[PDB]
């Protein structure tokens, strides 16, 4: 069971990298959305 | 004629002081400032717009 727990720790490391990948995906999505909104707002302010 | 108000009189030295004092308002500084402002506004506009 300790060896199985070590395999579970490896799977948990894979879960942590999956959590990292989902966090990177959400971070990139929020970052692109905010940067696009900010660029549009800055362009609108510059046009005004 | 009638009321003694002549249409015009010869210039006097006291009148000459006011004639010398009278001048057109000078706008050369204002025109230079307006030209500088419009030129700098054009320069700012050149890179202001998003590419």
């Amino acid at each position: 069971h300790q060896l199985n727990e070590i395999r579970k720790k490896y799977t948990m490391r894979k879960s942590t990298i999956e959590t990292l990948r989902e966090k990177l995906d959400q971070l990139k999505r929020e970052a692109r959305k905010d940067v696009s909104q900010k660029i549009k707002d800055i362009d609108d302010q510059i046009q005004q | 004629n009638d009321n003694p108000i002549p249409k015009s009189v010869p210039l006097h030295p006291k009148s000459g002081k006011y004639f010398h004092n009278l001048h057109a308002r000078d706008l050369s500084n204002i025109y230079q400032q307006c030209y500088k402002q419009i030129d700098e506004t054009i320069n700012q506009l050149v890179d202001s717009t998003s590419p």
